[PDB]
């Protein structure tokens, strides 16, 4: 399961390990952004691989008792991922599973507003007896938006699918939004909108059949 | 009846048992750790080693097993005579004699095979026996230079008080804090090589300047004699000595390691019907002592 | 240095053999330990098993009764054959090189050490989906634009994940923006890419989005123009 | 711990009942020094 942790931008992160050791330990730390390759941060209790910032530091066991904690100083927005504690020690056997995914969320990031781009049905799919509006939303933070479709001025609510806000490489979020229509429903209307409410404000983008 | 399990090779156990409380009508299921040498079978069911032979008395955990220098004195009207002969073997007429009222500081060290913390020999290393031709006479060789031995049980043990009755407390081994390791001893392989060379030099003076002198380990008996049996910090060690006596001598950093085991149910002497539980010692035990003598036993090239 | 790349069916029917492969680049296969790790949606990183430089088998007991990690040294390639697959086996499977560390705490002579394994380099990943539903190629529909302008491609009903989108075979890479997919109630993902483009070059330069869907062996292209 | 009770000493010490023939009566005691003192 997941352990929540919240730090502020540019502060120090104290990720405590899930399972504290019984004897002499060799703890591996892993950073995992969901849907991506895990990144080894610290393999020996204090040793880091080639290409890891100094701001990542693990506690070595010089004396017994001191628990293993991952220390992230000057936390960036990119340091938002799951952090696993791979705990081996002399008393427990062969630790097959990784740690408990600590989900570090960084607070105080720049609040950026979305970028709506609505496309009409293409001529090919219209010639294929199927219409599809696509309302592309991107570069918004915090990553959570609510989409509202409108045929002219009336709500639609029927036949709409929307992505969950996935994260971008620029540490902002993006989400698609498709409204499936019949080729005649899209022709019998004057306009179609995509109200995109992010945080506490809406952004309208309308598209008409001409 | 004890319910024991291995502790997470397979030497020290983890046993639980229904125990009497401070009320005569209440039981309690407490657990404790016991070494292998203290338990025998019938979760697997175990039992203390002494239960089918003798009662057991837990040593008071305030008295110390530390050898304090003891002086034996003769009463008024008597006297003690010392021997100032730096090469005085066991018997014979001591040329230089002096009278004392009390003996020197004698540490009552209960040891085995290796004479610990004893007094040295001046001039050269001495060797004594009643009839050295009689192989049933233990040879009491006493060094002139001490070879140092360091012993330690590295497990950070914990003591757990268990109220077994009104004013009756059984001190048990709670659990190990940290690593589980091996109890052992170290001697310098160099200082033990030259000390065995001095011993082997005096062994030819009555066995032959050409015959070979060989060293082997024990050939049988009990744990108290087949191993270096002593006390360290309050717990009774039993150290394998095959790594020290494995050398054959002809007419003409270094470290040896001795795998010691630890036992708590000990009959101090050959006492029949009496056993003692040594309470566990908290912390990490390590003691530094000199082996100054030796007790050999020739075979009978 | 050393890099790895996985490849596999991407879609395997339930109760079957989930074959997988991973070719490593820039290193010898027979002097490093290799480990398989999968990460299901919602669950955590699960260690499948690992093979040594001596080609020794040792699997997670959670699976084991279904895993058999092989390795062919003629190439730099080793496999992974999870069989009797069920619904919960859908995950992103990763190919990582494990290195062995010998953590000594007491005496090496008595055996007072223990071996720990750490993966330092990883494979990019291979999405595997388990479902009795057959595969299906998509169908690219072009999104025509209208200082700055934006155009893209609609990749309608396909199954299963993923699809790769390249613009101008790889030439157009700045300003590109591919969006995550959308699973419709029919049971098919619909993805859409879009490229922001300077307005003056709309009528001159040509744009072609290259959509590939591997489970269907389909390679399709399309043009975008007002 | 009807209400349940217990002797006050049970959690600290064992208890010995005084022999009911000996008397707690202060008898005059005389302390004497040995010969030579
Ligand atoms: C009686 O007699 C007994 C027997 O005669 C005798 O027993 C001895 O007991 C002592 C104490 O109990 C034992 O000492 C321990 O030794 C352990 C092993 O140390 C050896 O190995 C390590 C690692 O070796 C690998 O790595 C180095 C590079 O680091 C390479 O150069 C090596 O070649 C090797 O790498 C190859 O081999 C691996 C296989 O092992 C392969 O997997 C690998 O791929 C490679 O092929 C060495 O670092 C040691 O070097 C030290 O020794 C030389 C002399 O040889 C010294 O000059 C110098 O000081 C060197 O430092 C050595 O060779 C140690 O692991 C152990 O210390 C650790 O553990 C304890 C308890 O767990 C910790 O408290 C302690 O702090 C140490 O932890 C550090 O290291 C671990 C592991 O790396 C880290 O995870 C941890 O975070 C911590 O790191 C911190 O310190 C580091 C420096 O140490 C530092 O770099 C970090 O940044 C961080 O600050 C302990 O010392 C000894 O082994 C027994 N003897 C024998 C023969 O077993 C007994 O003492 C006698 N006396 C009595 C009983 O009174
Ligand atoms: C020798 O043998 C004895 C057994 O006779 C051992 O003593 C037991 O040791 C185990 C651990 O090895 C103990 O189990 C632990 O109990 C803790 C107490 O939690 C209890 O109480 C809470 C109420 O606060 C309940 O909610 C809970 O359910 C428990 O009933 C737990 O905190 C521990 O939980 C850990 O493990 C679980 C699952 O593995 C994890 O999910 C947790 O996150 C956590 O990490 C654990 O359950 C047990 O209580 C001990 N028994 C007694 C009687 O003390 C000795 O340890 C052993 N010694 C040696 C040296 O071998
Ligand atoms: C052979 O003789 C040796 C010395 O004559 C024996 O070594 C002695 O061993 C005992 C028990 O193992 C030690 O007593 C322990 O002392 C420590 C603390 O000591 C330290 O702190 C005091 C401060 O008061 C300081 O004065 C000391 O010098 C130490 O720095 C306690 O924690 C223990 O509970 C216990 O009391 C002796 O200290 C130790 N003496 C020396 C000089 O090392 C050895 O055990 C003998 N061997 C045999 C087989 O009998
Ligand atoms: C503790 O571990 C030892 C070591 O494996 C166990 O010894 C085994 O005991 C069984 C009897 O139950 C024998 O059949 C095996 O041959 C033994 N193996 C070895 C290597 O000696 C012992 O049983 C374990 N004890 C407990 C309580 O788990
Ligand atoms: C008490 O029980 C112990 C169990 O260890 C007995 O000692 C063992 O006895 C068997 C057979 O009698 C021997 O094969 C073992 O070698 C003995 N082991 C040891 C360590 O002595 C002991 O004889 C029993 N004592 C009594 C009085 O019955
Ligand atoms: C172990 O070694 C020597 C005895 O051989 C002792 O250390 C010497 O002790 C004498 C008298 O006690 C001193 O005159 C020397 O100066 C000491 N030498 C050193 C280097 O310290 C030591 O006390 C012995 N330990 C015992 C007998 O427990
Ligand atoms: C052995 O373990 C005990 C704990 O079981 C350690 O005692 C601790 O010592 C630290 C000081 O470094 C104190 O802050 C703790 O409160 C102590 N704990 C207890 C329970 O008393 C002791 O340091 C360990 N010793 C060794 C040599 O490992
Ligand atoms: C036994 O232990 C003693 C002390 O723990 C060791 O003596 C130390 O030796 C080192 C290396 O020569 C010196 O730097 C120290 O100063 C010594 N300690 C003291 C108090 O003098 C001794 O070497 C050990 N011997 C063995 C065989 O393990
Ligand atoms: C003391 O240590 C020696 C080795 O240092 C042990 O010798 C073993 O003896 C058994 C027979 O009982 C053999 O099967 C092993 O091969 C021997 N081991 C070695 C390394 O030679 C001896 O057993 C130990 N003493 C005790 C009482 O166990
Ligand atoms: C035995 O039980 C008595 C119960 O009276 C304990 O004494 C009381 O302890 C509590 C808290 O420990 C105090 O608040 C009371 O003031 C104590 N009363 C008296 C009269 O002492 C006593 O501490 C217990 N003893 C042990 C060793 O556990
Ligand atoms: C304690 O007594 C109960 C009574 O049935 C029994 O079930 C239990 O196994 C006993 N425990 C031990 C450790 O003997
Ligand atoms: C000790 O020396 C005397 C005379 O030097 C000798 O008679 C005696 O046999 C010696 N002791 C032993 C055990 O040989
Ligand atoms: C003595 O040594 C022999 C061979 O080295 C071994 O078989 C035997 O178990 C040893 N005995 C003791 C008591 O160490």
């Amino acid at each position: 399961y997941v352990r929540p942790l919240s730090v502020a931008l540019g502060e120090t992160a104290s990720i405590s390990c899930g399972r504290q050791a019984l004897g002499s330990r060799a703890v591996q730390w892993y950073q995992h952004r969901p849907g991506q390759a895990p990144i080894l941060l610290i393999y020996n209790n204090q040793d880091r691989p080639s290409g890891i910032p100094e701001r990542f530091s693990g506690t070595p066991d010089i004396n017994f008792g001191t628990r293993a904690t991952l220390t992230i100083s000057g936390v960036e927005a990119g340091d938002e991922a799951d952090y696993y504690c791979h705990m081996w020690d002399s008393r427990s056997g062969f630790s097959w599973s990784f740690g408990g995914a600590t989900r570090l969320t960084v607070l105080g990031q720049p609040k950026a507003a979305p970028s709506v781009t609505l496309f009409p049905p293409s001529s090919e799919e219209l010639q294929a007896n199927k219409a599809t509006l696509v309302c592309l939303i991107s570069d918004f933070y915090p990553g959570a938006v609510t989409v509202a479709w409108k045929a002219d001025s009336s709500p639609v609510k029927a036949g709409v699918e929307t992505t969950t806000p996935s994260k971008q490489s620029n540490n902002k979020y993006a989400a698609s939004s498709y409204l499936s229509l019949t080729p005649m429903q899209w022709k019998m209307h004057k306009s179609y909108s995509c109200q995109v409410t992010h945080e506490g404000s809406t952004v309208e983008k309308t598209v008409a059949p001409t | 009846t004890l319910q024991c399990t291995n502790v997470t090779r397979g030497e020290l156990k983890n046993c639980s048992f229904n125990m009497t409380t401070e009320l005569r009508d209440k039981k309690q299921k407490v657990y404790s750790l016991f070494y292998r040498l203290d338990v025998v079978q019938i979760n697997k069911e175990y039992r203390l080693i002494n239960c089918n032979t003798s009662a057991i008395t837990q040593a008071c955990p305030k008295v110390s097993f530390e050898p304090i220098p003891i002086h034996y004195c003769a009463p008024a009207g008597f006297a003690i005579l010392k021997c100032k002969d730096k090469k005085f073997n066991g018997t014979g007429p001591c040329p230089s004699v002096s009278t004392v009222q009390c003996t020197h500081g004698i540490k009552p060290v209960v040891s085995t095979q290796l004479l610990l913390n004893g007094s040295l020999a001046e001039e050269e290393v001495m060797i004594r026996s009643e009839n050295i031709t009689n192989n049933a006479k233990n040879i009491l060789v006493q060094f002139n230079t001490p070879v140092q031995i360091n012993c330690t049980r590295p497990n950070n043990n914990t003591r757990k008080s268990i109220r077994i009755g009104p004013g009756q407390a059984f001190y048990a081994t709670g659990d190990i804090i940290g690593d589980i390791r091996q109890a052992h001893c170290n001697v310098s392989k160099a200082t033990w090589n030259e000390t065995l060379g001095k011993v082997v030099k005096q062994l030819r003076k009555h066995f032959g300047n050409n015959t070979i002198i060989r060293f082997a380990n024990s050939s049988g008996g009990d744990l108290e004699v087949t191993t270096h049996s002593f006390n360290c910090g309050g717990e009774f060690f039993y150290c394998n000595t095959s790594g020290l006596f494995n050398s054959t001598w002809i007419s003409n950093n270094d470290s040896i390691t001795l795998p010691c085991r630890i036992k708590q149910i000990i009959n101090m002497w050959q006492r029949i019907g009496q056993a003692m539980y040594a309470p566990p010692i908290q912390g990490v035990i390590r003691c530094v002592s000199n082996i100054t003598g030796l007790i050999l036993t020739r075979d009978g090239t | 240095q050393v890099q790895l790349q996985e490849s596999g069916p991407g879609l395997v029917k339930p109760s079957e053999t989930l074959s997988l492969t991973c070719t490593v680049s820039g290193g010898s296969i027979s002097n490093y330990y290799w480990s398989w790790i999968r990460q299901s949606p919602g669950k955590g990183l699960e260690w499948i098993g690992y093979i040594s430089d001596s080609e020794s088998t040792n699997y997670n007991p959670s699976l084991k009764s279904r895993v058999i990690i092989s390795v062919d040294t003629s190439k730099n390639q080793l496999s992974l054959k999870l069989n009797s697959v069920t619904a919960a086996d859908s995950a992103i499977y990763y190919c990582a090189r494990a290195q062995q560390g010998k953590r000594i705490y007491g005496m090496v002579s008595f055996g007072e050490f223990f071996y720990y394994y750490y993966m330092d380099v990883w494979g990019k990943g291979t999405t595997v989906t388990v479902s009795s539903a057959s595969t299906k190629g998509p169908s690219v529909f072009p999104l025509a634009p209208s200082g700055t302008a934006a155009l893209g491609c609609l990749v309608k009903d396909y199954f299963p994940e993923p699809v790769t989108v390249s613009w101008n075979s790889g030439a157009l890479t700045s300003g590109v923006h591919t969006f995550p997919a959308v699973l419709q109630s029919s049971g098919l993902y619909s993805l859409s890419s879009v490229v922001t483009v300077p307005s003056s070059s709309l009528g001159t330069q040509t744009y072609i989005c290259n959509v590939n869907h591997k489970p269907s062996n389909t390679k399709v292209d399309k043009k975008v123009e007002p």
